[PDB]
């Protein structure tokens, strides 16, 4: 009753600010939100709290505790007017006051659509902002009328608040205060709302303080919140781990069940505490941080939690798969008022992450750990798939196990769009929960829902909280090699994995915002947007650039991905992706990868294994570098595109071209030649000035500008530098691969 | 009771044979057939793995009591020299191999060579047509040496056949001079040649019997 | 008591898959060989009698490259102990690599503890091959090889005595671990005679900060109070036993121990696990003895 309402009245502060943009009214930001939302709808408690806010006292319709006068704390922790006349800005860039300053960028509030096109910020779109947008507000409408407000619907407001509303801006004052969208400002508040109500609730403490907190510096000092997070260790080893070569498959299906592992986290230690989806701050691949409060019941939670959730995670498993918390208290000074040195915001995230190093090294302790070492088993048949005996049973021609059962009736359901999660049907994430998908037809439903790609044209009778996961996927894995072949005949039965990995990301973080004395840059809600804003490229706009292509993404996040396809278009769709994240960075983040090509029917435990080796060993130059095939075409990543890729590709598709099929084998004396470079150099130059001129004259001579451009071009990029003879080479060899079979 | 046989001689390769290995690996381009080398030098090494299957397949066909039909299987008088994952009697063989380095560097950069590898240049006919298919492959170079060890021990509780088995190692290698080793030998390309057959004891349990 | 020198060359170690492969190897790896040859040779009732001798101990894989290396401490340093993180860009990119540190030389086991963050040096590359089988239709397997260059060792200190001389003299001429039918597993045994001067803080009787290693088990006595202010590494290792009576090769049980390197605080016992399936006419049982380090 009075804590369900208190939910939404952290988002809804400020709605008025949205259609005071359409409809010409100067008057409140304050007041036109609560006078719309009260013609729809028809509550008391709820109007209280968006009537007054600031600058307006009302000491009317109250009693002495009344759940209003918390709304204005939480409020000036998210931030760092009256009658409206311009506009300074459109939505301010994030990467713009991240590192360097370079030139201005600017956003423009569209549509959050997989099929529509993304909003680039440039310097193309009026920085006035012309005060109109008749489609800002015409959407918000008819979903927001008959909708009871309840318990059961809390959580299906937040998934259609961010849908159109994550490129709008949030209280427009300065450079400062600029770039904070209104999607992120009213959620990341509204977890701040009820750590306050939850402070004095259990310390025993009601809201003496009538009219404006006076105690606010006082208040803002003591510590009073508690940032928890996890870091859950077993990925990269649990998914890229199988003994046969049958069971590629369900590769999909297995770096799925983890994924949703991580989902789960989320939901049942926000809904037992006693809160809800307002802690949710970028979750997905077992790192996330949740924000909570400085008291005594809500310490006891999180650790009889940790020790139940590891507890049926032990004889289904074995030691790969543990989840380790890390508290840390923490006060509202330190991002606000004084301290302008980034240590005292650093000092919040020393405070959780030390113990983490920890822990993982210290799981298990004792009578737990001799659950392991009894002995009892006395089987002899394995699976030859997770390494692991328990629950045999025969389905292909080996026996399956236990723990790789569902994951292949998984595998023909990832199609279906709405999922179900029920408690002992599918594969167990939690205690006792499952998950299942379903075809549009929910005939049981007992513990909540979590679907995906819901955005536009999806508001109905859904009720399920989508997540950011990838779902195109093209047909089976082991058969890419036999489908990259045209009709002329070109490539071989051939693939590449590539692993993206965006650099600059774990390193300034937390200090990399400061360029002026004067603004402190330690706003929490200022590195929330930054890690939303690249968090939607890496996952949601990856499946809208995977049109006119057969890929199939594996595991989709703000970190790492894995790729695996055909490599006729990989190889030139890795640096695509790239261009792409420069411009919307406008060249501050750098980018990073790891082309590998193997064999066909390989197995998955030492094929994925290799190419990630190629990422450590670029490191020996600085932080941007990449290999082909071996360990030895270490060049700089971008320079791949600047050099190789621009003219010495482009420039050659057409000019050998001609010379092909009656003249193949003259480019296998090239590549061969460029081999033995350590033994003699002076030999090495005289050798190569007679295998190059014998392919003038031996060739058409009736067309003069058939060979020119490419005798010229070949012998400046072979005697100009030591280091650049490997762009010439590797050139070369690519397109050897390119027309083959 | 229990000492370790060595054998040790030089397999001189008296033609140029070819070795398959993974495909666009060892090398640079995925054509004319990458032979297979050492990782760290350039030197043409040859697996042990190669030895195992080519001389236990051959050696099935001559002293054998059943039809091979699958491996670790075909009788029960020669699977006592590789292994036998069916029979409890034991374990594993009697023969351990080993990856044979080119040794014979030492004399061949005076002569003044280029590459250690040739290419050749091959095709076939459709029996319709022309030439079908112009392909390429990739052979190595004769008159090299390898070191090649055999180990042999007895497991001292079958010390009986002693005597029984050194006339099958020995008929095992002279047999093997007369066929081709490793792939692509049906045009004569293998055929090797064990050069220097000379036995030695190096522990002190068991005197040397014979030497050739 | 000495020590053993030996190298490794185009050799096989595996970890949890036969088609996976490592660069080191367990303790336990060496213990199992030692007793498979007991039984052949002729001395299985004197070789079992000799190992639970207390005094007599084994350690676990070290490198051996102009210098005898040894494991990084695990937890060390502390958060009071490394320095202040003031950059975060600055420490981020050297922080890392201390995590995929291998192993340390042997002249940085006094440095590394005041601050000394640099990279390994690199041992060998993992190299790969691949098979199949004719005459089937329907058999490819992938293995891999550890061809190390550059003098790489791998040297191992045991108890010398009149016995130990004549075992693992004949195991250079036999196999250890990877692919054993096709020769992956041979070494040379070379012995000195004065051991070094600086790697003589071995010791079983005080607790003073110290490490154990080897990556033994604790006894189960005595567990709450050494486990408790202490750190450890769980592995994995498991695998079919060796028999020539049974005919359905039953699999162990799983002994999920601790790591090389392992910092804590008592002094353990050491004893000895009897893992059997269902039956056996053998034994198998467990070794890894612990060894403490003074640092
Ligand atoms: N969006 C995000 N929000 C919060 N934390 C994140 C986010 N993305 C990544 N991280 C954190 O970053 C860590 C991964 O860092 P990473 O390995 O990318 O550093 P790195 O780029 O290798 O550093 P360097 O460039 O110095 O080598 C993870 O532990 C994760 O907790």
């Amino acid at each position: 009753k009075e804590k369900i309402d208190l939910f939404y009245g952290a988002l809804l502060h400020d709605i008025g600010k949205v259609i005071q943009r359409a409809t010409g009214e100067r008057k409140k930001h304050a007041l036109v939100g609560a006078d719309w939302f009260d013609e729809i709808a028809d509550n008391q408690v709820i109007s209280d709290q968006i009537r007054y806010h600031m600058a307006n006292y009302q000491s009317d319709k109250l009693g002495n505790d009344h759940l209003a006068y918390i709304t204005y704390i939480a409020d000036n922790i998210a931030s760092g007017s009256a009658k409206i006349w311009d506009t300074y800005t459109n939505q301010a860039d994030i990467f713009n006051v991240f590192g360097a300053q370079t030139d201005k960028r600017y956003f423009k509030p569209t549509v959050l659509n997989l099929k529509s096109k993304p909003n680039f910020a440039s310097a193309t779109y009026e920085p006035f902002s012309k005060g109109d947008y008749a489609a800002i507000a015409t959407r918000i409408k008819n979903e927001l009328a008959e909708f009871e407000f309840n318990q059961a619907q809390i959580d299906s407001l937040l998934n259609l608040f961010e849908a159109i509303l994550s490129f709008v801006p949030s209280s427009t004052n300065s450079k400062e205060i600029a770039d904070i969208s209104l999607a992120e400002h009213s959620r990341l508040t509204a977890a701040f709302a009820l750590a306050i109500y939850d402070y004095l609730e259990d310390k025993g403490r009601h809201n003496y303080k009538e009219d404006l907190f006076t105690k606010a510096s006082a208040f803002y000092e003591e510590e009073a919140f508690l940032l928890a997070s996890f870091d859950l260790s077993g990925i990269q080893d649990f998914i890229y781990n199988i003994a046969t070569s049958g069971a590629a498959k369900q590769l999909k299906a297995r770096s799925l069940y983890l994924d949703f592992m991580s989902e789960y986290i989320a939901d049942s230690l926000l809904d037992k505490l006693g809160l809800n989806r307002a802690n949710l701050l970028y979750v997905g691949g077992g790192h996330a941080y949740f924000v909570l409060a400085n008291t005594e019941k809500t310490v006891e939670t999180l650790v009889q939690f940790e020790k139940d959730f590891n507890q049926f995670l032990l004889a289904n498993f074995q030691t790969r798969l543990y989840v380790a918390f890390g508290w840390g208290s923490f006060a509202a000074k330190d991002i606000m008022s004084e301290l302008n040195s980034p240590e005292s915001y650093r000092q919040i995230y020393q405070k959780a992450s030390r113990m983490i190093s920890e822990k993982k090294i210290s799981r298990y302790d004792y009578r737990t750990l001799m659950l392991l070492n009894r002995g009892g088993k006395s089987s002899e048949r394995e699976c030859e798939i997770c390494h692991s005996v328990e629950n045999l049973v025969s389905y292909h021609d080996q026996k399956v196990c236990d723990i790789c059962r569902g994951l292949y009736q998984f595998s023909k359901e990832i199609a279906h769009d709405h999922f179900i999660i029920t408690e002992n049907e599918g594969l167990p994430i939690g205690p006792n929960a499952c998950l299942k998908g379903v075809a549009f037809e929910k005939l049981s439903q007992e513990s909540f829902s979590r679907v995906y790609v819901k955005n536009d044209y999806k508001a109905g009778t859904i009720k399920a909280t989508h997540v950011f996961v990838g779902d195109y996927q093209c047909d089976e894995i082991h058969k890419y090699a036999a489908l990259s072949k045209n009709e002329d005949g070109l490539g071989i039965k051939r693939l590449a994995v590539v692993r993206l990995d965006v650099d600059d990301l774990g390193a300034a973080f937390m200090a990399g915002f400061s360029r002026q004395g004067n603004g402190q840059y330690s706003t929490l809600s200022r590195s929330a947007t930054f890690s939303r804003s690249m968090s939607l490229f890496f996952k949601v706009y990856i499946n809208q650039f995977a049109s006119d292509k057969k890929l199939s993404i594996i595991y989709a996040g703000g970190d790492d991905v894995f790729a695996i396809g055909s490599w006729q278009d990989i190889i030139a769709f890795t640096v695509e992706l790239r261009q792409n994240f420069i411009k919307w960075t406008n060249g501050k983040l750098t980018l990073s990868a790891g082309i590998g090509l193997f064999a066909d029917k390989t197995p998955i435990s030492l094929m994925a294994h290799q190419t990630g080796e190629l990422e450590e060993a670029a490191k020996g130059n600085e932080k941007d570098s990449i290999s082909l095939f071996s360990s030895d075409y270490t060049f700089k990543f971008d320079r791949f595109i600047t050099n190789v890729y621009d003219d010495k590709l482009e420039q050659i598709r057409y000019f050998f071209n001609h010379q092909d099929e009656r003249g193949k084998n003259f480019i296998y004396k090239l590549i061969e030649l460029l081999r033995n470079y350590e033994s003699e150099e002076k030999m090495n130059v005289a050798r190569l000035a007679y295998y190059l001129t014998r392919l003038e004259e031996l060739t058409d001579k009736d067309e003069r500008d058939k060979f020119k451009q490419f005798k010229k071009l070949f012998f400046k990029w072979y005697t100009n530098n030591e280091s650049d003879r490997k762009e010439a080479e590797l050139a070369l060899l690519l397109y050897v691969y390119e027309i083959r079979k | 009771t229990f000492a370790k046989i060595k054998f040790s001689a030089q397999i001189r390769l008296e033609t140029g044979l070819h070795i398959g290995g993974s495909d666009a690996f060892a090398a640079i381009g995925a054509i004319a057939s990458p032979v297979i080398k050492d990782p760290i030098t350039n030197i043409p090494i040859i697996p042990g793995s190669s030895l195992k299957g080519k001389m236990r397949t051959l050696l099935a066909k001559v002293y054998n009591e059943k039809v091979a039909e699958k491996p670790s299987d075909d009788s029960d008088i020669l699977s006592r020299l590789f292994g036998n994952s069916k029979d409890k009697r034991f374990k594993m063989g009697r023969l351990i191999f080993r990856d044979a380095f080119l040794s014979n560097a030492d004399e061949l950069d005076s002569l003044g060579v280029r590459s250690y590898t040739e290419v050749k240049f091959e095709n076939t006919i459709d029996r319709i047509t022309a030439e079908a298919n112009p392909r390429q492959i990739e052979r190595a170079i004769r008159n090299s040496t390898f070191d090649f060890e055999l180990i042999y021990e007895i497991t001292d509780e079958n010390e009986n056949q002693v005597e029984e088995d050194f006339k099958v190692i020995r008929d095992g290698l002279k047999l093997l001079e007369l066929d081709y080793l490793g792939g692509s030998g049906s045009r004569g390309y293998g055929k090797v040649a064990f050069e220097k057959l000379k036995a030695t004891t190096v522990f002190g349990n068991y005197d040397v019997k014979t030497l050739n | 008591y000495k020590l053993y020198i030996m190298t490794f060359q185009n050799a096989h170690f595996g970890s949890g898959t036969l088609d996976s492969s490592k660069l080191t190897f367990s303790a336990d790896r060496i213990f199992s060989a030692l007793v498979l040859e007991s039984l052949k040779m002729g001395k299985l009732d004197a070789f079992l009698a000799e190992a639970n001798q207390d005094k007599f101990t084994l350690t676990d894989a070290f490198p051996f490259q102009f210098g005898p290396f040894l494991p990084k401490p695990i937890g060390y340093p502390k958060h009071d102990q490394i320095d202040q993180s003031v950059d975060v860009k600055e420490v981020r990119r050297q922080a890392k690599l201390s995590k995929k540190l291998q192993f340390l030389a042997l002249e940085n086991v006094d440095d590394y503890l005041n601050g000394e963050l640099f990279e390994n040096e690199e041992h060998a590359v993992i190299d790969t091959v691949t098979k199949n089988q004719p005459h089937k239709d329907g058999n490819l397997y992938q293995v891999a090889t550890t061809r190390f260059s550059n003098d790489t060792s791998l040297y191992v200190i045991a108890n010398e005595s009149d016995l130990l001389n004549e075992l693992m003299s004949s195991l250079q001429y036999s196999g250890l671990g990877g692919k054993r039918s096709s020769g992956f597993g041979r070494f040379e045994l070379d012995i000195q005679n004065i051991p070094l001067e600086l790697s003589d803080r071995l010791t079983k009787n005080h607790s003073d900060k110290v490490m154990s290693l080897t990556t033994a088990l604790p006894v189960d006595a005595d567990l709450e109070e050494a486990m408790e202010d202490g750190h450890y590494l769980l592995t994995k290792s498991s695998g079919f036993a060796f028999s020539h009576a049974t005919n359905e090769n039953y699999r162990k049980q799983d002994l999920y121990k601790f790591a090389s390197g392992s910092t804590f605080s008592k002094t353990f016992e050491g004893q000895i696990v009897d893992v059997r399936p269902l039956d056996f006419p053998h034994a198998v049982l467990n070794y890894a003895k612990p060894l403490f380090f003074k640092l």
